[PDB]
RNA sequence: CCUAUACCUUCUGCAUAAUGAAUUAACUAGAAAUAACUUUGCAAGGAGAGCCAAAGCUAAGACCCCCGAAACCAGACGAGCUAC
RNA sequence: CUGGUGAUAGCUGGUUGUCCAAGAUAGAAUCUUAGUUCAACUUUAAAUUUGCCCACAGAACCCUCUAAAUCCCCUUGUAAAUUUAACUGUUAGUCCAAAGAGGAACAGCUCUUUGGACACUAGGAAAAAACCUUGUAGAGAGAGUAAAAAAUUUAACACCCAUAGUAGGCCUAAAAGCAGCCACCAAUUAAGAAAGCGUUCAAGCUCAACACAAAAAAUCCCAAACAUAUAACUGAACUCCU
RNA sequence: CGAGCAGUACAUGCUAAGACUUCACCAGUCAAAGCGAACACUCAAUUGAUCCAAUAACUUGACCAACGGAACAAGUUACCCUAGGGACAGCGCAAUCCUAUUCUAGAGUCCAUAUCAACAAUAGGGUUUACGACCUCGUUGGAUCAGGACAUCCCGAUGGUGCAGCCGCUAUUAAAGGUUCGUUUGUUCAACGAUUAAAGUCCUACGUGAUCUGAGUUCAGACCGGAGUAAUCCAGGUCGGUUUCUAUCUACUUUCAAAUUCCUCCCUGUACGAAAGGACAAGAGAAAUAAGGCCUACUUCACAAAGCGCCUUCCCCCGUAAAUGAUAUCAUCUCAACUUAGUAUACCCACACCCACCCAAGAACAGGGUU
């Protein structure tokens, strides 16, 4: 703070003798950024890659859900259910299985990944008694699933059942 | 308190970027000054006003010559804020007997010898 | 106004200074004699010439000082040489 | 409104006073003036060594003009001319 | 139109709202010695008794204001007002 | 009343033609600080020869250390200085910059020191003794410049979700993730032995996780204004020009 | 914090180059060589001129301490005198105090922020201050007339409330209007009494003494108390007590003309509340003040003036409360574009009858009438 008057010549050499920064020619927000340096792959993500492997070589029957917005207490009932049944319910990021997808046999599955997503898995394909525990719930669809590396939608899994 | 000034020796020492800018030549240094006044002498130290004295500079806009050497330089280090240095040039060479009348210094610092004004027939 | 214009071009800033405008006669006799030199132009004319005796005598005064100077360097030079040549060392250097 | 205590200029409470883009510029011109007067004045023509007694004979010879001229101090001469001439404040005609 | 803050005096600094002046005419305020200096005369002498002199001595020229107290003292004059 | 008496007044006031020239701030003593004397400064005349500026070299140790500098000072730039004679006058100066002093007092008051300006000119800061520019004097219906015009307008924001080995043990009427101490593991794709709130205590909740930067006073605000045409130009008694 | 000495010598003899110097002088200081002897004393200060006095000479003499020293002289004056000088207003970024913010500790059952608030910090304002780490002391009310500020006491509008309603508390906005009458007492201010919608804080040379007046500054007289030998003194107690001004200049001398507030009634005993209690907004009626007029009556009084009497009195207010809707496809009243709420009239006007008279017109002048 100038809290004392500084005399007419000293303040006009602290106003000559202020700091200019350097003002490069082309602002450099403008220019074309250089890329994003690489970094290591993250070690829990590598993790799920092996881990989704798993699910789609040892069971043969995997649903694809739409994880609705449904209470623990319901979600944890439906589970119970389902593993009476043996029907587990995986569900793995997207951003990992988008791409482990983009890179396989079950590369047409990807449109079907689109927001909150889960995975019902089985070594034996019992689809006919996971259907009607989905019928409890009207408002939880099945978007489809695969069978013996066969791709189905849910009309397929009730002719299925059939 | 207020007392005399001691430059330090580092600033009168030319750099090589000073060269490329003024001119000068460190290997054959100008043998005479050209010194004008061009500030007054008034809310200044007396010592800096005798000096003026000395030099004679008691009036402004009026270039004398002195010889760059060292004692010289002294006193112009001490009242080098209130006078402009230049280096006196001669492209003609130093005036003559025959040429004493007919030298006239221009503002560019070379004193010709051969003051006809007349435009250059070139 | 110019001044800073002038002073780039080799010319002074005030054009009262110097060149035609000023150092030529302002007039002439009708018959065609030139006029007396002005008290203007004398007056400059002396002072010119005090300034041109003055960067001559300047000028060959360093160069008299720095003639000397040599010649004294020269002189103590030689000074030793003289003394080393009278002496014939003996005993143990013979 | 707006008072200043005191006087404008001196004092505590002083009224404030603001450098302009002028100022600034007036400044900065009497800087490089300086900045380059600091060049010519590292490289001198000669050392300390050379330049002594340069020009003792100059000015040793200087100061008895200045000698000469204080102790030539004398009335000057008085001419019995003078004293006639003033005979002449009566002339007149015949 | 433009530019310009009456004078004197007293204070560091007065446009100062500090002092003095309405204005006119007349009147109203720097007197002198030693020494030194300057210019003549004469000169180891100078000066029209006396006085000075280790170049002095004699003569001239050239420097030192105005108004204003309350007081003190001496000698007179007053108690027709007033005190008794 | 007269006379001494034109009493005296370190006090107040006044002090009368022209023109030029040189010319301002250390102190000591004092019945003294309203004065005077001496010195310093200033003036005139004279005599003489160095004067100022200043290259090294040189100038203390302490109480442990530490400033700008100063003294001295050959060259050099310059022209003054010392001495002799005769006197007068001036002195709390003020403000600005800087370093300090007054019981270890950031400003202010008072008092030293260095320097500047003012009591001398002009220009510019609005008007302006002390800031800045500039000083040697006249005339001009010329010219080039010096200083020289205040900037600044300041606060949006998460989206979604949360079940559980449990009130983890301890002490507390009971205090539970949320009074307190210890330990700080743990199921689930992923959740703190809880980071804030609210219950006497519980309950309820959010988050972490998982996916997705002020201002106001007294007669009446105060130049008028203007974001847009290629920094030149304006500007002194400074300098130049007759 | 010291010094106004003391001690050791007894050549602490006599002479004499060159220098220092307390910024002058006076005074003070050092000193080679030489004669004469021996084989410039220590100590920061440790001191006093001249005149005069004493003495044969030598030498000595002052807390002359007011220490550059007068041979020797106190107090008091409000009875005072003379010559002069100085003096409400003005400066004050450290300390201190006040006000508003910042900080978020702490009170307020819980709960920072309904309110309040510690240590502090940042702004605005006032005040104090360089040395006896002593005691004391150096303009202001009233009358009249007011001007202005807003940091608002009342009236108005709007948020929050630990706001049910009435009252309150707090904050924003608002200076159009208003802000009483008395008793004691008075570094001239408080206390008390009765009211009021309220009895605001200041500034203006106590605002205002060529408009008036009281006290003080303080006085010529006088006592009481205290001080002093007395004269006399004391911010102490009390009594008494002289300034005047004929307005020269500036300014001003009908802003022609918009009114504020209270009570009662009404709504209403309604909303609210368990009751007690108890409102807004809208309207009406009577009041007081202010401003501007008037004389029918009353009254003071009579070709009239006047009030105690009578008559009339007309705009808004800018804090906020909400919609639509982007930056930021939600939302969001928006220093985004945007929408809504509250976001003038009246008076005066035409002008050479003019002598003179009259006049409700008037100092003169002017003005109205004279059919
Ligand atoms: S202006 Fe270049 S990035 Fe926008
Ligand atoms: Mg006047
Ligand atoms: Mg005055
Ligand atoms: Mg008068
Ligand atoms: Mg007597
Ligand atoms: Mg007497
Ligand atoms: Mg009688
Ligand atoms: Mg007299
Ligand atoms: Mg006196
Ligand atoms: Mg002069
Ligand atoms: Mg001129
Ligand atoms: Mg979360
Ligand atoms: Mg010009
Ligand atoms: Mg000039
Ligand atoms: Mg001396
Ligand atoms: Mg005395
Ligand atoms: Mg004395
Ligand atoms: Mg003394
Ligand atoms: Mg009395
Ligand atoms: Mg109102
Ligand atoms: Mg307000
Ligand atoms: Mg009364
Ligand atoms: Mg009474
Ligand atoms: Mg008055
Ligand atoms: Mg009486
Ligand atoms: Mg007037």
């Amino acid at each position: 703070r100038h809290r004392r008057v500084m005399h007419f010549q000293r303040q006009k050499l602290m106003a000559v003798t202020e700091y200019i920064p350097p003002k490069p020619a082309i602002h450099p927000s403008c220019l074309p950024s250089p890329p994003s340096p690489p970094q290591e792959e993250i070690g829990l993500i590598r993790l799920l890659r092996r881990e989704i492997a798993a699910v789609f070589q040892d069971n043969r029957m995997i649903a694809v859900c739409q994880n609705v917005a449904l209470s623990a207490e319901d979600k944890l009932l439906m589970r119970h259910q389902l593993r009476k049944h043996k029907i587990l319910m995986k569900v793995f990021p997207n951003q990992v299985l988008k791409p482990f997808l983009e890179d396989s046999k079950y590369q047409n599955l990807l449109p079907l990944f689109v927001g909150h997503n889960m995975l019902l898995v089985s070594e034996e394909p019992k689809v006919k008694e996971m259907v009607r525990i989905l019928r409890t719930v009207p408002f939880l669809p099945l978007l489809g699933g695969c069978i013996d590396d066969t791709i189905l939608s849910r009309q397929g899994f009730i002719n299925y059942s059939k | 308190k207020f007392t005399r000034s001691r430059i330090p020796e580092k600033v009168f020492q030319a750099s090589p970027e000073d060269h490329e800018k003024y001119g000068g030549d460190p290997q054959n240094p100008h043998k005479l000054h050209i010194v004008t006044r061009i500030k007054s002498t008034r809310r200044r130290p007396y010592w800096e006003k005798d000096i003026i004295k000395m030099l004679g500079l008691e009036k402004a806009h009026t270039p004398q010559v002195h010889k760059n050497i060292p004692s010289v330089n002294a006193k112009l280090k001490v009242v080098k804020h209130l006078i402009r240095i230049k280096p006196l040039k001669l492209p003609q060479g130093l005036p003559a007997e025959e040429n004493m009348s007919n030298t006239c210094l221009k503002s560019t610092g070379e004193l010709v010898v051969q003051w006809h004004l007349k435009p250059v027939e070139q | 106004a110019g001044g800073q214009w002038r002073l780039q071009q080799g010319l002074a800033a005030n054009p009262s200074g110097y060149g035609p405008l000023t150092e030529l006669p302002d007039w002439s006799y009708a018959d065609g004699r030139p006029a007396p030199p002005m008290k203007g132009q004398l007056r400059r004319k002396a002072e010119r010439e005090t300034f041109a005796r003055r960067v001559v005598l300047l000028s060959q005064e360093m160069d008299a000082g720095l003639q000397a100077w040599q010649l004294r360097q020269q002189k103590l030079q030689e000074e030793q040489r003289k003394q080393e040549n009278a002496l014939k060392p003996k005993g143990a250097s013979l | 409104r707006g008072r200043i205590p005191g006087r404008q200029w001196i004092g505590k409470h002083r009224r404030p006073r603001f450098v302009s883009l002028r100022a600034k510029q007036n400044m900065i011109r009497r800087l490089e003036i300086e900045a380059e007067n600091h060049y010519w004045l590292s490289m001198p023509y000669m050392t300390r060594e050379q330049e002594r007694g340069h020009a003792a004979v100059r000015r040793r010879e200087a100061f008895e003009a200045i000698k000469a001229a204080a102790t030539s101090k004398f009335p000057p001469h008085r001419f019995i001319a003078d004293q006639l001439d003033h005979l002449n404040v009566t002339k007149k005609w015949s």
